[PDB]
DNA sequence: TTGTGCTTATCGGTAGA
RNA sequence: AGGAGAGGUAG
DNA sequence: TCTACCGATAAGCACAACTACCTCTCCT
């Protein structure tokens, strides 16, 4: 709660190079990919279809987090 | 004024060894709060990317 | 020992000099000339100020 | 340019000279825009792993420096951790150290 | 002192094989077999055979390095402690001249030196030496009760190295 | 708290469970097995209710420490003289008579047909 | 073996005491011929380091060794606060007495410490005012009094000044005796560390770090302590942190604020109105010698790999450009489009564009999203 | 001449402002203590959108830019150069005498 | 050489006991 | 292999 | 009527007087 409820540009970019970094590891993918051989382009699709299992973790500066996930936050 | 001790960064700003020389006299803690205390040992900023987290579950 | 060519450094043998002084040091001297044709990062300049470099 | 070379004798980066296949200088002003750009694995890796990297292992009981690691203060302890800094940092360390200032390190793992 | 106590460990899972959430917990428990089968040792812990009960995990932290993801679990398992004037019982493999082998299991290795049992000459007439001087005969696969003492620990193998010790009562095989 | 019993019970539980899936595609390691076999067949008992149960009764009826219990159930004396020449703690104490002690020897002695 | 990895935070600063000295330093041998020991640091004339392993400078690091001093010496970084306070706490009463009364014919004295004007030594050196030298010599008194500097204890440290009778270099072992009867809780106020009061050890540097000739005269020493304490107090300075080129806030930026990196191409820039903006040319030449970490262990550059563009110096942010390697036939120059000389602030006549190619897939990933040209077509400082 | 005065007045403004950077609850907030410089942005907007963008160095790379690409000339004897005035301005605490 | 900060050192100073 | 003195290029 | 710290002035004593690069020539 109290919050934007909007994914940011760097958490956006974190959370790609996160999930290109785990394929590019031969990690199995989630969604189903058709002609598609690079890592980064599996992982965007992944991000528009909002089937990747990750959760976000927004530190406040009072000390506490609030706990997010991926499919809850939308993506302009 | 603040009460926010940053010997490093004082250090990197001028005078090395006397900013040095007076935090170890004065017997103050780093807390490694500042970007470029973090950058310098090998630590992100966590301005842009860095300040959240991510959990599998 | 023995003097390697670095990375950068290449050319054609054009003559070797062998000398020493009075006190009876040798020194030996090897020239190498290579031609300089203009490249696209070459730069040139005029008789009035003009400065520029090889476009195209 | 530039893809693997010598280091320099007093700090692990690359020479400064062109014919040794040197490096480019990472200055203040180009660390500086890349924060306000907000890419920190670009400024990290930059910094710590194509630059100057290595480890230090710092005792987990007392708060002190150890050279497998030992440190000499206290007794043999199977608690010890290591920490990924740039060898400035330990540099730096061996230089407060000779200056007559110590310092203590208490990691968060 | 076989006190099965709680112990967490920060296990890494490779980035090789996650999916199949509905069959998760499958790719958990391979990867915690993996984590104490690499180690399969310990200071002055003892031993773990296997985890029994799972108490219950924690979430997972993520490393940017070769596609590595951590997970705390903490559970209970079997563990083992020499403690000081513990009866014990074992087998003995073989007999020699110094250092008579004793076998209490193959997790550790026992030793027996001069100055632990009564005094006797060594029996060279036959091939393997006998010790009933004191009308005990005492061959391999016979269970002899001893005591033990502190143990001691290796660098790389850190084997639990002990030295037996048949001074108490009821010595020899039962 | 396995000592002899419900050690051997669950052992046979990764053995059971052994036999289904035995496939791996990961690395296993031979010694911890080992070690399993080669070390429980030393003392087994018979049943798990009644042998845990009638253990633990004299921690409640008479004082024992924890570890007490373990050396002296593990060594399993077969007589008086040997309780009081094993441990040292037992040296010069009148806490517990020694008739309730062979009272449960031969209680300890009934269980182990 | 094999030790955990952890995170490094709370760094904490002390002046380090003697216990401390003594537990850091491995095999700290008090021999005037061994500095260049073969149990310190790999370039030792042996090739063979005691306490580690066998190896190219890579996997040893710096250890350290500690001599030991036959007295105690004071330490110079706490010779203000001692200084201090005896100018304040009587030398006679140990209060907040002769030295007291005005009455008594006794002036009072002022404790200071010179820099290299007598003796060259940074030492305790008590001076009595000589506001009050006057108005003793106005009332008929000509000479101090013999039994004005009975409370110093006889020193054998003390050798030929012959100075003045006025003036006196207090000797290490006197700065004890005075400190003695004071409450500690006076002492503790004014010196927070009272640990490092004592400074009966100096540690040398490594051989793998770098001064060696004042380590090598402190082995042999004897006879009076100032001189040693002013060999110390020289040899400190001598750290590369103290201000005198690669000294100080030089030393500071270039070794932990400006660092050079692996990957890196500099070469000159020319015009090219035929490729696209978001693309930067790449010679065939060097491309092929590039190599680039792609995970399946080194690939050449081709097309589609992203190389992050700066100009020297870099006066705004967005002198950090993402551009697309595009290979062309030229050589021995980069090829750049005319429109985007603007965020660059530079023009083809010599500028020499220095490009950082990423090698970890993250840090490529990163790159185009938030430092590409389509990413920074809003100008933050105007809006335009 | 005057070449060192952009440089040093750049380097000084952002050893100021590097640490200041927006925060999730909409508040600016310095990274040493979690100083509040600002209760609200005083953008005139239009998007709010910025959060874990760092807004005090890119104020301090705008004004770098400003001095890099301003003249040393001086006006007059009088007057003083548009840097020399922007020095002048950015440095309050200096001129206290 | 300057340009400012920064710490000793001396001239008088008025107020209160 | 390492340091000091000159000259030079770009904004 | 004799002492306390307290205002302004002399005098040393410090740091600082831009980035990013390239050559040559001299020691040590
Ligand atoms: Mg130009
Ligand atoms: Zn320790
Ligand atoms: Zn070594
Ligand atoms: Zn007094």
């Amino acid at each position: 709660r109290k919050t934007s409820k909007f994914m940011t540009k760097y958490e956006r970019a974190r959370i790609l190079g996160t999930r290109a970094l785990q394929i590019s590891m031969n990690a199995p993918v989630m969604v189903e990919l058709e002609g598609e051989t690079d890592p980064l382009e599996i992982a965007m699709k992944e991000l528009r279809q909002r089937k990747i299992p990750f959760t976000i973790r927004r530190y406040l500066p009072d000390g506490s987090f609030e706990e997010w996930g991926v499919d809850e936050l939308i993506v302009e | 004024v603040e009460s926010t001790p940053a010997p490093f960064t004082q250090a990197c700003f001028s005078s090395p060894s006397q900013c040095f020389l007076k935090a170890a006299k004065e017997g103050v803690r780093d807390d490694l709060q500042g970007s470029i205390d973090a950058l310098a040992w090998g630590k992100v900023p966590g301005f842009g990317t860095g300040d959240q987290f991510e959990i599998i579950i | 020992h023995s003097i390697k060519l670095k990375h950068t450094e290449r050319g054609i043998v054009q003559k070797v000099v062998l000398s020493s002084n009075d006190e009876g040091k040798n020194f030996a001297a090897v020239s190498l000339r290579q031609v300089r044709s203009p490249c696209l990062g070459d730069k040139f300049s005029s008789m009035h100020g003009q400065k520029g470099v090889l476009g195209y | 340019f530039r893809n693997t070379g010598p280091v320099h004798p007093l700090t692990r980066q690359p020479v400064a000279d062109r014919k040794r296949f040197g490096g480019i200088k990472f200055g203040e002003m180009e660390r500086d825009c890349l924060i306000a750009h907000g890419a920190s694995a670009n400024l990290h890796e930059r910094l710590f792993t194509l630059s100057d990297s290595s480890q230090m292992h710092i005792c987990r009981k007392c708060k002190t420096y150890a050279n497998g690691p030992y440190c000499r203060v206290c007794v043999s302890s199977d608690h010890v951790v290591r920490v990924y800094v740039p060898y400035g940092a330990k540099l730096l360390c061996q230089e407060l150290f000779s200056m007559g200032i110590t310092l203590n390190f208490d990691t968060k793992l | 002192m076989f006190i099965k106590v709680k112990l967490p460990w920060d296990v890494t899972i490779p980035a090789e094989d996650m999916d199949t959430g509905l069959m998760l917990q499958r790719a958990i428990v391979i990867r915690l077999l993996e984590a104490f089968s690499k180690e399969k040792a310990t200071k002055d812990l003892g031993y773990l055979i296997t985890p029994t009960i799972l108490e219950n995990i924690g979430e997972g932290k993520i490393k940017e390095q070769t596609g590595e993801i951590q997970f705390p679990v903490v559970f209970n398992g079997i563990c083992f402690k020499m403690f000081k004037g513990e009866i014990v019982h074992g087998v003995v493999h073989k007999v020699h001249k110094t250092g008579v082998f004793l076998k209490s299991g193959p997790y550790e290795i026992i030793y027996l030196s001069h100055m632990k049992m009564p005094g006797y000459e060594f029996i060279p007439g036959e091939n393997p030496f006998f010790m009933n001087q004191y009308m005990s005969r005492i061959q391999i696969g016979a269970r002899v009760r001893f005591v033990v003492l502190d143990t001691e620990w290796r660098e790389a193998e850190k084997d639990f190295m002990a030295l037996a010790s048949i001074d108490g009562d009821n010595l020899g095989p039962f | 708290c396995m000592m002899d019993c419900e050690a051997f019970q669950i052992l046979d539980g990764i053995k059971g469970q052994l036999v289904g899936l035995s496939e791996d595609p990961s690395i296993k390691i031979p010694v911890s097995y080992d070690r399993a076999l080669a070390y429980v067949e030393s003392c087994v008992h018979y049943t798990n209710p009644q042998s845990v149960r009638k253990v633990l009764e004299p921690l409640k009826t008479y004082g024992i420490s924890d570890g007490e219990m373990c050396v002296i159930a593990n060594a399993s004396s077969e007589s008086v003289d040997e309780v009081l020449a094993f441990i040292p703690s037992l040296k010069t104490k009148k806490e517990v008579i020694n008739q309730p002690l062979q009272d449960a020897l031969e209680e300890l002695s009934k269980l182990k047909k | 073996l094999q030790v955990p990895v952890g995170t490094l935070t709370s760094i904490g600063f002390s002046i380090s005491n003697n216990n401390d000295r003594d537990k850091m330093s491995v095999l700290e041998v008090e021999a005037p011929n061994q500095v260049t020991d073969s149990r310190l640091g790999l370039p030792n004339p042996d090739s063979v380091c005691r306490t580690c392993g066998s190896k190219d400078r890579k996997v040893c690091e710096g250890h350290f060794g500690v001599i030991n001093f036959a007295y105690s010496i004071i330490n110079p970084y706490f010779l203000k606060e001692v200084a201090a306070l005896l100018n304040k706490i009587c030398p006679g009463c140990k209060y907040i007495c002769r030295y007291c009364t005005l009455n008594t014919g006794y002036p009072l004295m002022k404790f200071r410490v010179t820099t290299k004007e007598v003796f060259r030594r940074s030492g305790i050196v008590v001076e009595v005012n000589e506001e009050s030298l006057m108005k003793l010599k106005k009332r008929g008194v000509l000479t101090l009094p013999p039994d004005y500097w009975s409370f110093l204890p006889q020193d054998s440290n003390i050798d030929e000044s012959c100075l003045k009778p006025t003036r006196r270099i207090i000797t290490h072992a006197q700065v004890y005796a005075l400190l003695l009867g004071i409450d500690q809780r006076l002492i503790k106020k004014d010196i927070p560390m009272f640990n490092s009061l004592g400074l009966t050890s100096f540690p040398v540097t490594p051989n793998g770090y770098r001064r060696t000739r004042i380590y090598k005269k402190l082995v042999g020493f004897e006879g009076n302590t100032l001189e040693l304490s002013s060999r110390v107090m020289e040899c400190m300075q001598y750290s590369r942190l103290f201000s005198e080129k690669l000294c100080g806030l030089r030393f500071m930026k270039d070794v932990l604020l400006g660092k050079r990196s692996d990957h890196t191409f500099r070469t000159v820039v020319v015009g090219d109105p035929s490729l696209k903006l978001n693309e930067i040319g790449i010679p065939e030449s060097i491309a092929k010698r590039l190599q680039v970490s792609e995970h399946l262990i080194f690939r050449s550059l081709m097309d589609g790999d992203t190389v992050l563009m700066n100009r020297p110096p870099s006066i705004h942010q967005h002198s950090l450009i993402a551009m697309t390697v595009r290979i062309l036939p030229t050589t021995s120059v980069v090829s750049l489009n005319p429109i985007c000389c603007l965020p660059f602030r530079g023009d083809f006549d010599g500028d020499c564009l220095h490009g950082y190619v990423p090698q970890s897939i993250q840090a490529k990933v990163e790159l185009d999203e938030l430092v590409a040209l389509d990413k920074q077509l809003i100008n933050r400082q105007n809006g335009r | 001449g005057n070449a060192d005065l952009p440089g040093t007045l750049s380097r000084r403004l952002m050893f100021f402002m590097r640490d200041i950077y927006a925060a999730y609850d909409g508040t600016v907030r310095n990274s040493f203590g979690n100083q509040l410089v600002q209760f609200t942005y005083e953008t005139d907007g239009p998007v709010e959108d910025i959060t874990g963008e760092a807004l005090g160095s890119l104020s301090a790379c705008a004004l770098s830019e400003a001095a890099y690409s301003a003249l040393d000339q001086p006006i007059s004897l009088l007057e003083t150069s548009p840097l020399l005035n922007l020095k002048n301005v950015l440095e309050c605490g200096s001129k206290k005498g």
